[PDB]
RNA sequence: GUGGAAAGGCGGGCAGAGGCGGUUU
């Protein structure tokens, strides 16, 4: 079973690795307009040079490269917003934008992975081939590896260190997510985060259908071999193979909607109280992508925080929900 | 030796910056001859590693170079001219560095034959990122 | 399957050194008893004081899978396992030092055949490579079969005293022993061929066309650049006296290195 | 004993990357992890080895899941017992899985009698000692089309930069990675040949094969399919059985199946028995 | 040891006068593997061929001495034909196949009563410095006797050779070539 | 008995990239001088001579009125017994394989396989018709050689585990796609009668190796060979003996393995024919 | 009146498993 479309009830951004200085752009009105270089070049290489890219390699005082296209005279995304800025832009294969798949499922491992460390026991998933453990953590942990041990006594176990993580052991890889479809030109917006940056986002009031699917082989040929404690708690209840879905969207509802009552904790809190909770990145703050929730967290915190929190336009920054 | 800047490279970019200049003074395409060619690029990764740039914010340009490559070889360079300028715009520092040797280079390339002097700047360009990597 | 065969160079001048009788007598009786009597203790094992530390690939057995076919004064054919014609070549040569006063010597010619070859092709072949190594400088041994340019100056056959020293340069950094790579250098099979394909590119057209900086390109971006710095550089001493290249005396430590840890 | 050729089924199509894929290998500027591409020509292929070797690892879970069902049509498969000989390091313990290769087990039938009777040996070959049972199909190496291969001269994009991240979960610091990929809509020329060695079971085997080719547009094709970049798509050009006497005559009267927008769930379940009527009649 | 000499060191060694050896050897005996496969089940089973292999330029030439009439009607059409059918070993597999040019070459040999033979030759009598080649050879599928033969560079003192013929029990007269071709030498004293 | 010589002459392009190797891991055959592939004469009629045994296989009670000789044979293998000829086809075993060669000159005289390649039999002997000689590169693909492109490259192959995902890498030298080389195939007509059926079977296995591979691995889709015919000339058997250019010459620019039989056998060949 | 005649270096083998370009002030 297939095509679990999804609607955005927040700004929703991917960061990609590009971002847009003003040489790029210029809003003859509001409506922000995005050229592209190689048709403005060379066009008016016919009319006429070296000063051209002597404007562009200076980067000073912008408004000077706009005034010589108007006058004596393109197209491209064209994102309106609805100077010195820098947009962020978000992802496009063809100039056209979707949400990445690894994306999408890098946001529901966050959320796994705080269920099979609630349940929680561990001293059995380390009974065999060792050589509510987060308590022995802080002891511890007293560009970072702080998930290569506590998602491989959680995820994948093999046996120099007691516990490294071989990727052959993890039942993640049955679980296939595939790139949404191309959202559009018109749903493609840019904004103004106010952290209590410009960015171009998705605004709600959209709709593309990601196509989650589960491999069932899998599970039959590797119930030897899994050494997961998330492997332990899913094929105690029984039937693992068709039990690992109904793990699969109970912890993406009670994650994210135990973040959401955390979160309460005007206008903002309307949106609060009024399918399957998912929260995706660049939006979610350190919280909601950590199992600090769960988180002695002060005093990890203050060596390895609830400070910073943005926003914009009255909203918070990514709400998305399946079926 | 080239061996030997690894041991001091791992204030010290000015004492390199004396021989930056003096292979930016030379601008002439083919001025140097085989191995003068190679020791030049020895110079210039050695000076972009004490003030360093990342391959990345060059890696738009390196494809530029070698979609020509297979076009130029049994198969337009404005348009590399154009995006080394414009790449070197959104610098923040040390992305003009490297605009002084490319556009010396590409500004004589802008004008000439294309069979042999791009396949003989083409020989260079791998060199400077070539020993960039070797040095870090 | 490995096939050694050697002999003694310039050994009609030693026995025309002899006043009387009696020194014939004494010298061609005492070189006949190293390759009669001494060369079967070299295999066992023995006089390993001597002998020192030889370029091996594992650890010596006590019964060495080798076979003596022929050995006479100053002549000796023995076939065997490869990996220990290779450790014997090394091991005679240091103890026939040691038997004379350094003043006879050994070529050595080796090869690497497959098994279900005729004997007659294996002993040509290998006596084509025993005079290759013996007009050249004939006090050099010639280890693996070698593409090399035209030129005159490069010379397939490595001297005795120079292999070893590329031994004990280049081999304890990439080789651990038993055809086990070194630590931290597992999963880099693919690695030692590419080097031997950027020796390709000298093979072509020396005087530096491009190996220079590849070299360094791939000891870059693996992140290991003690391993072999000689090859990045160009070598001025090597220009000034018209010798080749370090880059082109590396294919007989490689290529030996790369059958022993082919599986 | 008694190889015959009767003639070649030759399916030809192009393969379309509905999201874009991934093939890769082990240039001095470039991406870390790069795509697989043409020495001559520089564009990203699709080999023949990672065609066939995803149709029949594909295939081998197929035949495991279902042991009770194929066991009756086909004989040697009564041979084992489900699941891999990876516990027990032997060759034939009595598993489906029963060769290693290097370090890991795929199913080889071990003798060229067992391998005539194995539906995934006859298809694919054998190779025992003493053995050696030959593929009967042939997975051509899969190049871009002529209209892909213009747009790459007009300077549209092939391939991609892909950046992903994976995210320390404790301390927030991310690890950035660079995949190149290439963009999704592109095709690619494929072919694949089956060689009618006996009328008997030519007819199982075509449907052996078109089933393997529908679990590949459910899975992946290569490189990293669990985040998205395979979803990959056959879409049938042409449908062609070579009889013996076109060898022969060289005259251009080979029967044609039109195949015209035709899925690979069409070609099996809605017009097997309607397309494949007049090859029946020549054989 | 060495076996060949080109025309200026040729010359020198007549008149025993000091010369050179050539430092290249034009070709290269190689040991190409074959196989054998089953055309049921394809298994391999291996032989090792041997093979002459030149350089880019290099090649093989022989002597011709003797009138115009009988090169013009004999030798020169033999060799049109021999060029596009091999000269002796596998030719199924393109061994042996080659194109022919002709020149003019000159020896210039001192004059005496000893010479040496440029090919193999059966001799009439006893010789003066000599080294056995031994072969037979394959006529028809029929296996000719190993006859002792001389090699080239082999000193004879008015021997012209001798053609032999083998009965062989064939349809036809096998005749084995074996004559000199001498050009003169001095001996040492 | 000798009357001529029709040599085939054309281009081997490789569409998809060939392996032959010789035993980088699994170096392909090479020149021991220059360095630079090939194509052997053995493989290349090593491979039609198989790819045609099958074909006669298959057609053995159909070709006993044509070929007289095909009477004898029963299809298969004398595998199943260890037994030397005796009713199967494949009945010759060399060294631990099975081959059809016929026993002797006046049973090779009417099989449509050794009239053609050759028989070596015992107390008599069959030889070949065709010679095919190896095939170099192209002098336009010897100067890329020269620039520095590359002529061969290295095709990474792995093995994955179906349970675990492990994999197991292994290389494979390979002849990079697109190269040309240069073939010829010489047909000694030996009998006046026996020549057109010669050609046209030579072709037909010309035609079954356009659609199978040539050498190395093939089934993963490695050899890919297409054939391209510059000329055929015919060299009488008085052109061995005057040396002035009675050649006649059967002109092809772009036509295929098909095409020259797609009727056009009986009608290019028309001076061929006239001449005998 | 050729040290010849006959003989595919080949069969089987996914470059793959894991990873929210976003943190934080
Ligand atoms: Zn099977
Ligand atoms: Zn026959």
């Amino acid at each position: 079973m297939t095509e679990r479309t999804l609607k955005v009830l927040s700004p929703l951004h991917i960061g990609t690795g590009n971002e847009l200085t003003p040489v790029d752009i210029y809003p003859r009105e509001n409506i922000i307009h995005v050229l592209d270089t190689e048709r403005l070049v060379n066009d008016l290489m016919n009319l006429g040079e070296l000063n051209e890219i002597l404007a562009l390699l200076k980067n000073p005082p912008a408004y000077i490269w706009k005034g010589y296209i108007e006058e004596f005279h393109p197209s491209d995304y064209s994102i309106y917003t609805l100077k010195s800025m820098q947009i962020k832009e978000f992802i496009k294969l063809n100039g056209r934008p979707y949400i990445p798949g690894s994306s999408l499922k890098g946001a529901i491992r966050t959320a796994v992975l705080y269920k099979a460390l609630k349940e929680c026991r561990a001293v059995m998933r380390v009974v065999s081939k060792v050589n509510d453990v987060l308590d022995y953590y802080m002891s511890f942990l007293s560009r970072k590896r702080a998930d290569d041990l506590l998602e491989a006594i959680v995820f994948g176990m093999e046996p120099r260190s007691k516990i490294r993580y071989e990727p052959k052991r993890d039942p993640m890889k049955a679980l296939i997510v595939r790139d949404s479809k191309p959202v559009g030109r018109k749903h493609l917006a840019v904004y103004h985060v106010e952290v209590i940056i410009w960015v171009e986002a998705i605004e709600p009031g959209a709709a593309t259908d990601v196509e989650i699917h589960v491999d069932t082989e899998a599970l039959r040929l590797n119930a030897d071999y899994f050494n997961g404690l998330l492997w332990e708690c899913l094929k105690e209840r029984g039937e693992p193979g068709e039990v690992f879905e109904d793990f699969l969207w109970e912890a993406v509802d009670e994650f994210y909607t135990a973040v959401m009552k955390y979160e309460t904790i005007s206008q903002v809190r309307s949106f609060y109280a009024s399918g399957h909770v998912l929260r995706l990145g660049w939006g979610s703050g350190w919280l909601a992508m950590t199992i600090g929730l769960l988180l002695k967290w002060e005093n990890v915190r203050k060596k390895l925080f609830p400070k910073t929190r943005r926003l914009a336009d009255g909203m918070p920054m990514g709400w998305v929900v399946l079926e | 030796v080239v061996g030997i800047k690894k041991m001091l490279e791992g204030q010290w970019e000015a004492i390199q910056p004396y021989f930056d200049n003096v292979v930016r003074e030379a601008k002439n395409f083919l001025e140097w001859s085989p191995n003068k060619r190679l020791a030049n690029a020895v110079t210039v990764a050695a000076y972009l590693t004490s003030q360093g740039l990342k391959t990345n914010q060059v890696r738009k340009i390196l494809d530029m170079a070698r979609t020509t490559e297979l076009k130029v070889k049994r198969g337009k360079d404005d348009l590399v001219k154009m995006r080394y300028l414009l790449a070197y715009t959104v610098g923040k520092y040390s992305l003009d560095a490297f605009h002084r040797i490319l556009d010396p280079m590409l500004e004589v390339l802008m004008g000439s034959p294309k069979k042999e002097n791009f396949e003989k700047f083409y020989d260079f360009l791998q060199a400077v990122v070539a020993y960039h990597k070797f040095f870090g | 399957l490995g096939v050694m065969k050697g002999d003694v160079d310039r050994l009609g001048e030693f026995f025309s050194s002899m006043d009387s009788p009696s020194k014939l007598a004494t010298a061609s009786r005492f070189m006949d008893y190293f390759f009669k009597g001494y060369i079967g203790a070299i295999i066992e094992g023995k006089f390993g004081y001597i002998i020192g530390d030889v370029p091996s690939l594992r650890d010596w057995p006590e019964e060495p899978d080798i076979v003596v076919v022929y050995a006479g004064g100053d002549d000796f054919f023995i076939v065997g396992a490869w990996d220990q014609i290779f450790e014997l070549a090394f091991r005679v040569r240091r103890a026939f030092n040691a038997y004379t006063g350094g003043k006879l010597t050994l070529s050595v010619g080796l090869g690497y055949f497959d098994e279900r070859t005729p004997i007659y092709r294996m002993a040509d072949v290998v006596s084509e490579r025993l005079d290759t190594a013996k007009d050249e400088g004939r006090n050099r041994v010639f280890v693996v079969g070698r593409s090399r340019p035209l030129d005159g100056k490069h010379k397939l056959s490595y001297e005795w005293n120079h292999y070893e020293e590329l031994w004990r340069t280049y081999a304890p950094r990439i080789y651990a022993g038993n055809g086990r790579l070194k630590g931290k250098l597992e999963s880099k099979k693919g690695l030692l061929w590419k080097l031997l394909e950027i020796r390709e590119l000298y093979v072509r057209d020396p005087n530096d066309v491009r190996w220079a900086y590849l070299t360094a390109y791939l000891l870059g971006r693996h992140g290991l650049s003690d391993l072999f710095p000689e090859l990045v550089g160009i070598d001025t001493k090597a220009v000034e006296r018209k010798e080749p290249q370090p880059v082109y005396w590396v294919d007989g430590v490689l290529k030996i290195v790369l059958m022993a840890v082919r599986r | 004993m008694d190889r015959r050729f009767y003639g070649k089924i030759v399916i030809k199509g192009k393969i379309k990357a509905v999201t874009g894929l991934h093939i890769g290998s082990q240039e001095i500027g470039g991406i870390d992890n790069p795509v697989i591409k043409d020495p001559h020509t520089g564009l990203p292929y699709i080999p023949g080895s990672s065609l066939k070797g995803r149709l029949r690892s594909l295939f081998e879970i197929l035949v495991n899941s279902r042991l009770g069902e194929w066991r009756e049509k086909y004989p040697s498969l009564a041979n084992y017992s489900p699941g891999s000989c990876r516990p027990d390091n032997q060759e034939n313990c009595g598993k489906f899985f029963n060769r290693k290769i290097n370090r890991g087990w795929i199913h080889v039938c071990p003798d060229y009698e067992t391998a005539l009777a194995c539906p995934v040996c006859r298809l694919f070959g054998a190779s025992g000692k003493e053995s050696n049972f030959p593929s009967r199909i042939i997975v051509r190496d899969a190049f871009l089309t002529k209209e892909w291969e213009e747009k790459w001269r007009a300077g549209e994009a092939i391939t991609e930069a892909k950046i992903e991240v994976g995210i320390d979960r404790v301390t927030s610091q991310a690890n950035p990675r660079t995949n190149e990929r290439v963009v999704a809509g592109a095709e690619f020329e494929f072919e694949i040949i089956y060689n009618v060695e006996n009328t008997t079971h030519w007819r199982d085997d075509i449907k052996n094969l078109l089933t393997a080719m529908a679990l590949l547009e459910d899975s992946y094709l290569g490189g990293s399919g669990s985040r998205g970049y395979g979803k990959v798509k056959f879409i049938f050009d042409s449908f062609e059985f070579r009889p013996l006497d076109y060898y022969r005559t060289g005259k251009d009267e080979d029967i044609v199946s039109i195949d015209a927008r035709e899925k690979s769930v069409s070609d099996i379940l809605s017009g097997f028995d309607s397309l494949f009527s007049e090859v029946e009649g020549k054989l | 040891k060495a076996k060949y000499l080109d025309l200026k060191n040729f010359e020198l060694a007549l008149r025993l006068r000091p010369f050179t050896i050539p430092e290249e050897i034009p070709y290269a005996r190689v040991d190409v593997p074959r196989v054998v496969l089953d055309r049921v089940t394809q298994d391999s089973s291996i032989y090792f061929w041997e093979e002459i292999r030149f350089r880019e330029k290099s090649g093989v030439y022989f002597l011709y001495s003797g009138p115009r009439e009988v090169f013009d009607g004999y030798i020169a059409p033999a060799m049109r034909f021999l060029g596009d059918t091999g000269i002796g070993g596998k030719s199924t597999w393109g061994a042996g196949l080659f194109e022919v040019e002709f020149h003019e070459m000159k020896i210039d040999a001192p004059g005496s009563e000893y010479s040496v033979t440029l090919s193999n030759a059966l001799p009439t009598k006893t010789p003066v410095l000599w080294r056995l080649l031994r072969k037979g050879g394959w006529s028809f599928g029929r296996r000719k006797p190993r006859m002792t033969f001389i090699a080239e560079g082999s000193i004879v003192k008015n021997d012209p050779g001798g053609m032999e013929r083998l009965e062989l029990g064939l349809s036809h007269e096998v005749y084995v070539y074996g004559l000199t071709f001498p050009l003169g030498v001095e001996l040492p004293e």
